[PDB]
């Protein structure tokens, strides 16, 4: 228990550190500009690819069940909640935990091996300010951008669906999806997202930083930054889920 | 913009009435009780048309109807 | 040939823990005899109507 | 035989997907239509 | 050039020790090399010396400044006065050579973007590439990214260098050359040269000061001409790469003229000092050992 | 112990903010809400105030934040033992005094000690490092 | 780097750790604490809940 | 390009799934050994559980968030009493598949990628190449027969901490009686549903570790190539997961729905 | 040992191509060392000797068989002839040396378990590991890995062994150790070892021949009498280590007695035959070469 606890000190010790240079140190804009499109273009794609069948599969079986129970005119007011509240957060986890997290992690411990990171700190740079900062806020404005990406192309394509395969009413579906998605809906998603990228990019920073070299260190230390990843945006979507539950539209 | 009655009372594709061929008429009801737009038209209880907008024109409602 | 007797016991420690989960999935959850007909009897019966 | 098996991939999962959509449509069972 | 004190210096990476009592002085300006069998952990050591890794006892004093005591906002100017090359020269691969070079001057100095340009390409012409300063270090060899790597450290004026195993990966002519090249620039800026490398050709030609590093321990360290005349079983072994010695099989079971710089460059004044010091040497050296020193200083 | 010492002022402060808010609650309901939060800055200012002074109790020691002891653990276990005895001696006194809002014993044990902790905990760090910030102009360059 | 692998990550676990608890602790019954949102509770007698929740 | 690419993986793929027997019939212990570093994990994650212990967490994450969802929801409206009738059928049909398929993806397929990539740089595929054994049969084959041989105790596992996890928030935290919970549950679950999801995620399994196999067997660039390798793999692996249970929900309920509550 | 008749091979990955033109005939039995620059691809030649890589074109005939162009059935029957050291020896961490030096005879031989253990203890206690057998590959140094993928190689009675880059990550002193440890083994098993490596203590100790690739193409292949005394500017100064020749700062810019075998083991076979061939040799040298070999052969 006592090395798996140090690890995650080193960690905690880390993310202050970043925090401490990203409200003290001047910001590096550059960085932080790359870093962005970086993300964009290794994880706009895949969430699409998965947001798209998923949101599909939902919208289907929610209107077999409802069709059969015989309210099929409320199918609308689930497909926004579980569009809003759970498949746009948990699908930003999964295409970014995978992907920008991983090409994080890959990233620095590439510059770890290389001792590029030691030639920062012999230079008298601190490389937390250089390269962790504008990486972290990457992505956590991509994992913003994205989750809102994913709502709406989830939402349309559901409507589309519902629609023009499975013969329901248009205007039941549009007239219902603020039935039960209101402002606290969409800002307990913002905030989901917004944690979400935020831990990712400080786990696949931390990982990068402290790659054991070898001939498989980079490998398992993307392996181990994705189960961590996984593991923790799990257990904070589920917090943040009892939290918005808690302040619910219907009631 | 500034008539953005929001997403339930925007004109949506497909469906009957919305394709070609499909007439247009007004319907100057006394009052909606909430309806909202594309709402189904139904003869002898067939849905077989769509109501697209439903302003209110010197305080007595008027629905245009495909 | 290999044999290290750790990988014998993550494999038997593996063996018994599914079949444990196995059992109790398949009795006191999916609930297979049931399913299948164990320690049940069959009748029929006919109506004017089904009822639904 | 790289070409070929790749266009032995294509084809197999257009028909997979050929067969599940014509499957969700209810294509191969028959039945017959009253008025 | 500014001597480097070393006392007591210990090191563990858990409870398996890399080395203990590492004790020696390392003179103003003279190129020194430090050596020893494989996996004796002498890039630790080069590490260490700089601040990168945190020797758990001794005491590495520069300048009279504890450089392990220090705290962190010093060390941010202790580090000026060095100039890295890494085995493989750590270049960023994000921006090109004139970048890397003129990277650390735009960091600490306030210089014009004429100057730094003059600086860079002096430096880069010092090091053998004066046209080659547009290429990414993904896209040159290995040699070329040491001389890079080289290059980007000479650019800051520094008093001491550390070369980290100049000697991977390359065939011995290549070597040679880099040799060549150390010992010019230590001609030409007096630098305090300091080379970790278990090389022959390097350990025989180029150092005027030697070290090595044998089962956790410090066998001996001192000048080129005590080192090369030395009836210690480990050292002559070593340097002559014989089979029957301490060394054994792998880690489990355990004079020539040196390299003068090349003709058109200013005189080094590390072999003065470095004979200097060898005379008072000499004076404790064993009576062979002392005759074959005055054999080989009054050639 | 430090800590200790802390987090029983803090403790009975809390106490007194409870107290005295349950009263003003009481006297005026319309306000309530604003009251609370009152007290609630007034009791952030206190431990801010005492955070600043032991930030500069750290700085004037050593000039260097690695010789600098963490003061962060240790306004962390005053806060954590502050809320927690705040809340079991407000528990026992609501047993005799119906004008505190004290809600179960598990809870003002845990959920609501977790509150007071972490916000003192912010309170004495910000305190903390504007404290040491005081006088790190001073310091030579 | 030298300050990730320092000699000081058990304490920094500890207190990573009871912060990240006292923060979710926090944010799960941000609504419920007393000493932030108290309104005066008020009783009546009844024949039957009625199914009131 | 993009045809040769396909071309390349069709033939892998081929040449994995024609090498089962032969991996059968002469690599048993190879397949027993990885069948338990599958099972309990490799590495530093070998010590917490390995795979069993993340797939158990996330399907109980999961789970508890059906149960949340649906009871604030339920109850919002009104009728809560169907909760458990609702958390079955989601937990069959888009939740406990998905969830189980990315785990289990993230887990086993990153650490096959990993190692395959390590043999690869570390010239131990060339090695095997020499001594005359087929390095793609010894491998790739050997993984997939552990991978078939594990996940139906792994998404056994699943479905039943999925349903405890549902159940136990449902009747413990929101206080729920057992007997109402029990009765919903068993009455609108179908032992056929079950058994096709299970027909799912072999499948899925299977695809997951064909594609990691062949993302970690031709690794190049070093050990720096391994972590990209990685995530390549997990992004293809998520699209597949994804496309595949879509599918085979679509074609198993697309005519007859098999749920019956009116007349 | 068999002899490789190498004939036109040519490599090229892409548009750069690594060696033009290179004609070896490799004698049976006899250690045989390559030596180049860095980046000449020596080790991608070990590969494509054996099959692993393929060569654009040319021809690689083993005994009389081109093992370049034939069916992959026989290509793994081709293989059974050999053993290959790799820079780190290639071990499998799942398994100890002892599974690791049983593997290749487990695959192919139908022995008993107490013959498999006799001749792995052999060959173990032949490569101067008499006890480790039951320690990981990960719990072993870079020379202990080099000397269980020797004795790996050694057990299925090799006639041709490959040795990649036998120096790396070795000092002068061990690097001896396992060069005295590869001249045992040629004179114990009389196997053509051929081994690729830029060391010089090595080239001018070890080998019976000696051949060199500069700049893309083959310089010079022949006994280590003919190449010692070579007045060709580039071997010379390679050999040599000289700074001044051909050879520039990096890519772009581009007689020793031999070490006898450990007494007690079998007369090498090899340095006859090789002091025949250069005899046969010696009317088509220079005359100062020629004056060189006749000394040192006398």
């Amino acid at each position: 228990l006592e090395k798996p606890l140090a690890t995650v000190g080193g960690f905690f010790k880390m993310s202050v550190m970043t925090g401490k240079a990203l409200f003290t140190r001047p910001f590096q804009w550059k960085e932080f500009v790359l870093q962005s499109w970086f993300l964009i273009r290794v994880a706009f794609l895949p969430t699409l690819a998965v947001s798209i069948p998923l949101t599909v599969l939902i919208i289907f079986t929610l209107n077999i069940l409802l069709a059969e129970f015989g309210a099929a005119d409320v199918s609308g007011a689930g497909a926004a909640l579980g569009a809003v509240t759970q498949l746009g957060p948990l699908v930003t986890v999964l295409v970014v935990a995978g992907a920008g997290s991983t090409a994080i992690c890959a990233d620095l411990g590439a510059r770890t091996v290389r001792e590029e990171i030691d030639a920062l700190e012999v230079l008298g740079i601190d490389p937390i300010e250089r390269l962790v900062v504008p990486r972290v806020v990457a992505s956590t404005f991509v994992a913003f951008m994205l989750n809102g990406a994913v709502i709406t192309i989830g939402l349309v394509g559901g409507f589309f669906f519902g629609v023009y395969i499975q013969n329901v009413s248009a205007g039941a579906y549009v007239s219902t999806l603020t039935l039960l998605t209101g402002f606290p809906e969409v800002l307990i998603s913002v905030v989901k997202a917004t944690l979400f990228g935020m831990i990712a990019g400080l786990v696949g920073c931390y990982r990068g930083l402290t790659v054991a070299g070898g001939s498989k260190g980079v490998g398992t230390a993307v392996n181990e930054t994705l189960v961590l990843c996984v593991v923790a945006l799990f257990a904070v979507n589920v917090v943040l889920t009892t939290i918005g539950v808690r302040f619910g539209t219907g009631r | 913009c500034g008539q953005w009655r929001g997403i339930a009372n925007v004109p949506l594709p497909g469906g009957p009435g919305t394709e070609s061929g499909s007439m247009t008429l007004y319907v100057q009801m006394p009052e909606t009780l909430a309806l909202n737009a594309n709402s189904r038209v139904r003869v002898r209880d067939v849905f077989v048309g769509r109501v697209r907008k439903i302003e209110l024109i010197n305080w007595v409602p008027t629905l245009t109807v495909d | 040939m290999l044999l290290t007797r750790f990988i014998k016991m993550q494999l038997v420690i593996f063996l018994t823990l599914t079949l444990v989960a196995l059992v109790v999935l398949a009795l006191f959850y999916l609930r297979l005899p049931t399913w299948a007909g164990l320690g049940m009897y069959k009748l029929n019966a006919d109506l004017p109507n089904s009822g639904g | 035989p790289y070409k070929l098996a790749g266009l032995i991939l294509g084809l197999v999962g257009v028909l997979v997907l050929a067969l599940t959509w014509m499957q969700f449509r209810g294509q191969f069972e028959d039945k017959v239509q009253l008025t | 050039g500014v001597q480097i004190d070393v006392t007591g210096l210990s090191k563990s990476f858990g409870s398996s020790k890399i080395w203990e009592d590492v004790t020696m002085s390392i003179p103003a300006g003279e190129v020194s090399v430090l050596l020893g069998p494989s996996g004796t952990g002498k890039s630790v050591f080069l590490k260490s010396l700089i601040g990168l890794l945190r020797p758990e006892r001794g005491s590495i004093v520069i300048d009279g400044t504890d450089i392990l005591q220090c705290s962190a906002k010093e060390l941010y100017e202790i580090r000026t006065l060095f100039g890295v090359l890494f085995q493989d020269g750590a270049l960023f691969g994000s921006m090109n050579i004139y970048d890397n070079t003129a990277f650390p001057l735009r960091e600490h100095t306030k210089k014009s973007e004429s100057e730094i340009r003059k600086i860079v390409m002096e430096k880069l012409d010092l090091v053998g590439m004066p046209n080659d300063g547009h290429k990414f270090p993904g896209e040159i060899s290995g040699g070329m990214r040491k001389r890079a790597g080289l290059a980007r450290a000479l650019v800051l004026d520094p008093e001491i260098i550390l070369c980290d195993e100049p000697d991977s990966g390359l065939d011995p002519v290549r070597t040679a050359y880099l040799s060549q090249l150390l010992i010019d620039i230590n001609a030409q800026i007096d630098a305090t040269v300091l080379i970790v490398t278990h090389n022959i050709n390097i350990a025989r030609t180029v150092p005027d000061n030697m070290g090595m590093l044998f089962r956790k321990q410090l066998v001996m360290f001192g000048p080129r001409e005590v080192l090369l005349t030395s009836e210690e079983p480990v050292v002559k072994q070593f340097l002559n790469g014989r089979r029957i010695g301490p060394i054994g099989m792998s880690e489990e079971k355990d004079v020539p003229p040196q390299l003068q710089a090349t003709p058109g460059m200013p005189e080094r004044k590390a072999v003065a000092r470095r004979k200097a010091r060898v005379r008072e040497i000499l004076h404790t050296l064993p009576p062979a050992a002392q005759a074959a020193i005055l054999e080989e200083l009054d050639r | 112990s430090k800590w200790l010492l802390r987090g029983v002022v803090f403790a009975t402060a809390m106490v007194i903010v409870r107290l005295l808010q349950g009263a003003l609650v009481n006297a005026s309901p319309g306000n309530a809400i604003w009251f609370s939060t009152g007290l609630l800055v007034l009791y952030a200012i206190g431990v801010a105030v005492w955070g600043v002074l032991d930030g500069r109790g750290d700085a004037r020691s050593n000039p260097d934040p690695d010789r600098r002891a963490d003061l962060a653990m240790t306004w962390l276990l005053a806060g954590l033992a502050a809320g927690i005895l705040s809340g079991a001696v407000s528990w026992f006194i609501g047993l005799f005094y119906k004008s505190i809002y004290t809600e179960s014993l598990l809870n003002e044990i845990t959920t609501f000690a977790a509150f007071t902790a972490l916000l003192t905990f912010l309170v004495a760090v910000a305190g903390v490092t504007i404290g040491r910030w005081t006088i790190d102009r001073k310091a030579p360059p | 780097m030298r300050t990730l692998q320092g000699s000081d990550r058990f304490r920094k676990g500890l207190m990573g750790v009871i912060v990240v608890a006292l923060i979710i602790g926090v944010g799960s019954t941000l609504t419920s604490v007393p000493m932030l949102f108290a309104v005066p509770t008020y009783y009546g007698q009844f024949a039957d809940t009625g199914g009131l929740n | 390009r993009f045809l040769d690419s396909m071309g390349h993986v069709a033939w892998f793929v081929v040449q994995a799934i024609v090498h089962v027997p032969h991996a059968f019939r002469h690599y048993r212990r190879e397949s027993l050994r990885l069948v338990a570093e599958i099972g309990m994990g490799t590495g530093a994650m070998a010590v917490i559980g390995g795979t069993v212990a993340i797939i158990g967490f996330v399907t109980l994450s999961a789970g508890s968030l059906i149960a949340i969802q649906g009871f604030a929801s339920l109850g919002n409206i009104g009728v809560e009493a169907f909760t458990g009738f609702f958390a079955a059928l989601a937990n069959i049909r888009v939740v406990a598949p998905v969830v189980t398929g990315q785990a289990l993806a993230a887990t086993v397929g990153a650490g096959a990628t990993a190692e395959l990539g390590a043999m690869r740089i570390s010239e131990e595929v060339d090695a095997l190449e020499v001594m005359g054994i087929k390095s793609i049969s010894y491998l790739v084959s050997t993984r997939i027969m552990a991978g078939a041989i594990v996940i139906i105790p792994l998404y056994a596992m699943a479905i039943l901490l999925s349903f405890m996890s549902a159940q136990l928030v449902t009747t413990i935290f929101y206080s729920q009686s057992v007997g109402t919970y029990e009765h919903y549950f068993h009455t609108f679950l179908r032992v056929d549903d079950v058994m096709w999801s299970f027909l799912e995620v072999i499948i899925m399994s299977v695809i997951v570790m064909l594609n990691h196999c062949y993302f970690g067997y031709f690794a190049s660039g070093g050990a720096v190539g391994v972590g990209e390798a990685v995530g390549r793999s997990m992004r293809t692996s998520l699209i597949a997961i994804v496309l595949v249970v879509l599918l085979a929900s679509l074609a198993l309920y697309g005519t007859d729905p098999n749920f019956n509550l009116t007349v």
